[PDB]
């Protein structure tokens, strides 16, 4: 029970790349399996991105599909963490409405680089002992305390306004920031009087704070320069940032982003943090988009760029020449490719082995031999989906197990790629447009 | 004196200022008034539809 | 400490004060012949005496038509404009193509404006509306305190409104400028400092300096921002101005009568003695990528007498022209384009240029490399490109601090090839064993 | 020399067309070289121009390229003045997000048509030393005029517009008679004594009250856009006009023939030059063989090189990518190549407008190489040679400074050698 | 539809045609090019154009101090 809004997806079961401290990759480990050259490369780019020091490198990842090229990419992200950027998208979705493919690509390149902004505040917390507002302008006076100390203010006239509208009463844990004034109540330490009626929410408690009542602290904040780019773009040009409204941002804005962001630098307000831009299906992308990476590349702000596709010696879009993975050599030059190989018999019993586990399936071992073969016969993905439909048929027959047979009905009733199309050309008049 | 005013603060030297815009003022584009007009037409051959 | 760039080891063409270029030296070696050439366009630069003077830098991939363009930059420095641009940015969804170009057209001419700034600051002692019917404000009063005096001053009831904007009250700290009518309130007089324990206020010292103060600056700004300003105004008033204002901004199809009146305008500043101008250089990376119309509108752009020096670069053989479907020529580029062109050859490396470069590369990034990875380095660079052998560095480093090491050897070098592939030879993968 | 913002171009040493009275060219005159038959009729089409009898006239300019019909065109621009209209575009600029290829043809065509307005103004003047008003409001003008002082009795019911606009002891101001306006001239010298970019002049003269006439030329296009919005004429400088209904074009040129017919404007009639007119398509010159047929029309001038070939927007191929029946409807000005002679004038022409000396065997050397490669290219190969010398610190360029540049900078014949010696290394052939 | 070849008064017929109508008539010129808007289909505009084609002409009068 209790469904949360992330579910098994296809990749839910990978928490990682498996690797040792020398990055030499496990055979089995954080659900990854099999690809140990690959993983290996990826752990190294990995190190590259942690270390933060060389901007604009760029990987791809090749090999045919159903292996694993996005799943490394997961791993990848997942091994990262959430502190560092990681922006993941399409080869399609750069082609907006409303704005450019380079533009798009510009806002994707500056959304994977994080600003740590930090600075000093000072705050007053504590219990609220007692107040008084004498309204008739307004005069006032109050009382805080913590664990250690106790102190009376005589309140300014701002200040009361924003009492009042906080309407902050005895009783209530508060905290008061020095440079403005804004109020933040954290809960209360006291129960509100019984002899009122109706105002009887039960609530919960909160402890009363300790040490001083007024203390200097830290504080960072973590933003893209996509954000900043967005913020200045225009007055209320906040909004774009949920709206996605971001028409074509000036130059000269980023440029004067980039120079405040590296005196920030220098001035020890900020650090710069550059994540990972990953696209997969890269061989979407037009001429002018791979051309428009050629120079994005060459920024000092530019992050690490990963790229995942399968394409052979192929078309490149919006021309009509070819090149290999769909991509023109002016590009692949300036990066390394990690190949990908096809599974072995082990590496797929091992991948539907810790399928079945994310999944909660039992299966024997013979189901898992006839569904091995199945998935080297036909596909991986394909042996992958049959476990949940064979799971759901030993359901309603109150099975345990799930059982050859189950497998074998599954296979029955859902039909892989092969079949299909053999049937297909069986039907080949009755099917349209041939 | 002058190192002695840098190690008590860079300010005192070199003070730091408010970056601003260059107003640049309107341009102030001439016309004719018969530009204006222009569309106008008259009483006893115009509007009330 | 700085992030490190593809062209970040570039500092300057490294010629001798005869003109002639020295081996090796400024990040930059080999290629002599066009860095003298470079140099001979650097010398055309600092005259400011041509416009539309136009040059193409014309190679094979990789040998340094990217690197040159910028040892440009780097030899004028940072006061000489230097826009640099990608052929596919002229593709906007908001503004034609040509509007594009002619806008970077205009961001490469600079203008070092002296502006006398009238500013008035001091703590704000009273503050009195006058108004009669011609009903309405004719003006304020307002006076103003400072450490060296204190003044009455009578301003303007958009001043007044945007006093009323800030919350201005007596002992209020206040700063106007009175070129634009910007006004900021840094806070509350210090003196009203103790008359609280706890106020939301945030309080300033008093200021120091006379009440109105007169002073002189030198602005950096381009005609693109003359033009921009001027075109979209965001410094009136009047409520139309400020209706207008909110609407969606969006780039405009700029008129040559206002480039012409902004053109008049700054002749005028420049025979006032105001102002100096400061033309650049504008770079189109990657031109092959601008269509027929770009090109053809070019003709006529790189003729005007204001236009700057543009340095364009390409890779391409006899590639068709895009927009044309079906006509072949040079550089993929027009050949009526090409005549108003010089054309700088740029010439592959010979092996030891190559290790050479790698050296560079290798202390730029912070690494230390063996003679012997050094020459398989080179080796591999030879056969492969020059890019692929660079991009080896890091991983190979990161690979030794792993094992413990602090420099590179072979069997790093070999691992990280082991891992990661080139373009021919995953080429050859595709093409062989398909 | 301080830096203007217009600096030497490549068409910046021609100043007009080089024509005596009878339209006779000569060898070289105003920075023009050659080209006599088409220079004359050049001259011939802009003795057309400025009579501004006869609508819609269309030229065409072809030849080779480098041939200087370009420069022709600019000639013509500076020969025929700034006092008539004088449109110049690239056929690649109406192809607009903003607008229709016909819209951006329409109001081409519309700048290129002048409407001359001639107004008539009373204006007092004086010098603001002191000002005695009181603000109803009560006022004397307290102003001086050289002749005799601005003391003027003033209607109390408007005397707070004086004191409006900051009028301050120290100044100098202008007053309409009919219309109210004030406008100051700043800190003159005579008035301020007791800042910069003010007026500086002395106290202002004449008889107060002096009469001024005033002479507007607005186009067609500035007329439209105005009056098609509350505040249409910012869309002139920002160019925020979307497609302009016809409704408003058709009464504009209804109340100008109205004007001109009453004597209160005159048709200046211009000039619309569309140079590269090959990247037009089909639809743009359907639009353009019925727009030449109002009576509202300008001359227009065409520029494009090619031989037989396609139309934009077609499979169709015909002479000088137009269709022909566009062609029928204008004539044909054809420019040659240049001669050995026309070829060493222009490159002297040339160095004296960038301020260079050559010795005579540097101009032969260059004459060769500008009938060997291009024109254009020994044009460009100028300044670089005047930069190695400088570097050498010589006084002329000479022929090694000529040969090293010609070394370092290459044309396309042998770019395109060096280019197909390493084929595979480049890309995409 | 006036047709033949090029030169053959084509156009001159038409506005012959709207001379001898006179002015008090709707004559609307229009190419075959404008139809392709920025702003609006091409079937608005040709609807457009046939609106503009036909007049309507209101009599009033107008009464004043």
């Amino acid at each position: 029970d209790v469904t949360r809004i992330e579910r098994i997806g296809a990749h839910s079961h990978i928490r990682g790349l498996g690797l040792d401290d020398a990055l030499e990759p496990r055979q089995a480990s954080q659900g990854m399996v099999g690809q140990l050259a690959a993983r290996r490369a990826a752990g190294v780019v990995l190190e590259m991105i942690r270390e933060g020091k060389i901007a604009g490198r760029a990987v791809l990842i090749a090999g045919q599909p159903g292996t694993g090229k996005t799943a490394i990419a997961m791993g990848m992200a997942q091994a990262l963490g959430p502190d560092t950027p990681f922006t993941a998208i399409a080869g399609s979705e750069i082609f907006s409405l409303e704005m450019s493919k380079t533009e798009a690509l510009t806002q994707a390149f500056r959304r994977s680089i994080g600003v740590r902004i930090k600075e000093e505040t000072e705050i007053i917390e504590g219990e609220v002992v007692e107040i008084q507002i004498d309204r008739p302008s307004k005069v006032g006076k109050l009382t805080l305390k913590t664990t250690e100390m106790e102190t009376i203010y005589d309140l300014g006239t701002k200040m009361i306004e924003s009492l009042t509208k906080d309407k902050v009463q005895a009783g209530d844990v508060i905290t008061i920031d020095k440079a403005t004034g804004k109020i933040s109540k954290l809960g209360r330490s006291f129960t509100r009087a019984r002899d009122y009626d109706a105002m009887g929410s039960q609530t919960k408690f909160v402890q009363c704070p300790d040490g001083e009542l007024q203390k200097r602290k830290e504080v960072v904040h973590t933003v893209s320069l996509h954000e900043i780019d967005v913020i200045n773009s225009r007055t209320q040009g906040f909004l774009a940032l949920f709206s996605g409204d971001t028409g074509e941002i000036k130059s000269e804005v980023r440029e004067q982003i980039n120079a405040k962001v590296a005196e920030w630098r220098e001035e020890g307000k900020a650090e710069i943090i550059p994540g990972v831009l990953f696209i997969d299906e890269v061989h979407m992308l037009d001429i002018e988009s791979f051309s428009f990476l050629n120079r994005a590349l060459e920024s000092d702000m530019a992050p690490v760029l990963i790229m995942a596709t399968n394409r052979g010696i192929t078309r490149i879009r919006g021309t009509s020449y070819q090149s290999p993975h769909g991509i023109p050599i002016d590009l692949l030059d300036r990066l390394l490719i990690v190949s990908t190989t096809p599974y072995s018999e082990k590496d797929t019993k091992q991948i539907l082995r810790i399928r079945c586990e994310e999944e909660d399936v039992e299966m024997s071992e013979d189901a898992y031999t006839v569904l091995t073969r199945i998935g080297l016969e036909t596909s991986l993905r394909y042996a992958i989906q049959l476990i949940t439909a064979a799971s759901l048929v030993c359901r309603k027959r109150k099975g345990t197990e799930v059982q050859v047979d189950d497998i074998k009905r599954v296979y029955s009733l859902f039909l892989d790629e092969s079949r299909s199309t053999q049937y297909m050309k069986e039907y080949q008049d009755a099917f349209l447009f041939n | 004196v002058r190192l002695q005013r840098i190690c008590n603060h860079p300010g005192l030297v070199e003070p730091r200022h408010p970056g601003s815009s260059y107003v640049a003022g309107p341009l102030e584009y001439p016309s004719a008034s018969l530009i204006l007009k222009a569309l106008e037409r008259d009483f006893w051959k115009e509007a009330d539809l | 400490t700085q992030r490190i760039a593809s062209h970040s080891h570039v500092k300057g063409l490294g010629l001798d004060e005869s003109g002639l270029a020295k081996q090796a030296a400024s990040g930059l070696v080999g290629q002599e012949n066009a860095r003298e050439a470079c140099g001979v366009i650097v010398e055309l630069i600092k005259s400011k005496k041509m416009a539309g003077r136009a040059v193409l830098l014309a190679g094979p991939p990789g040998t340094g038509k990217t690197a040159l363009a910028l040892a440009i930059a780097q030899e004028l420095g940072s006061k000489v404009p230097f826009c640099p641009m990608v052929g596919s940015e002229v593709y906007s969804t908001e503004i034609k193509k040509t509007e594009v170009l002619m806008e970077n057209f205009r961001r490469a001419i600079g203008l070092r404006i002296k502006e006398t700034k009238e500013v008035y600051e001091g703590e704000v002692t009273e503050l009195t509306p006058c108004e009669t019917e011609n009903k309405t404000i004719s003006h304020v009063i307002i006076g103003l305190k400072t450490a060296k005096g204190t003044k009455q001053l009578k301003l303007d009831p958009s001043i007044f409104e945007s006093l009323q904007k800030e919350r201005v009250e007596a002992g209020d700290v206040i700063y106007i400028e009175a070129n634009s009518g910007a006004v900021k309130r840094q806070g509350r007089c210090d003196t009203y400092a103790t008359e609280f324990d706890l106020e939301a206020e945030e309080y300033v010292p008093l200021p120091k300096g006379d009440v109105h103060k007169k002073k002189e600056i030198i602005q950096d700004v381009t005609l693109h921002d003359l033009d921009v300003a001027n075109a979209r105004p965001q410094g009136g008033q009047d409520i139309l101005s400020m209706m207008g204002q909110l609407m969606k901004p969006k780039k405009t199809e700029i008129t040559d009568k206002l480039r012409g009146e902004i053109n008049k305008v700054v002749n005028k500043y420049i025979d006032q003695g105001i102002a100096e101008l400061v033309p650049g250089v504008l770079f189109v990376d990657e031109v092959h990528m601008l269509d027929i119309e770009c090109f053809t509108y070019l003709h006529r752009a790189l003729e005007s007498s204001i236009a700057p020096i543009v340095i364009f670069a390409s890779n391409r053989g006899n590639c068709v022209i895009r927009g044309t479907e079906d006509i072949t020529s040079p550089h993929g580029i027009p050949l009526d384009l090409l005549d108003r062109v010089m054309i700088i050859r740029t010439m592959l490396y010979t092996p030891q240029e190559m290790k050479q470069i790698i050296k560079i590369r290798a202390q730029t990034e912070g690494i230390n490399i063996s003679e012997e990875a050094l020459n398989h380095l080179g080796e591999i660079g030879t056969k492969t490109t020059l890019r692929y052998s660079v991009q080896l560095l890091t991983p190979a480093n990161l690979l030794a601090k792993i094992n413990g090491k602090d420099s590179i050897e072979k069997e790093h070098v070999e691992e990280i090839s082991e891992l990661f592939y080139d373009a021919k030879s995953s080429a050859k993968i595709l093409a062989d064993q398909q």
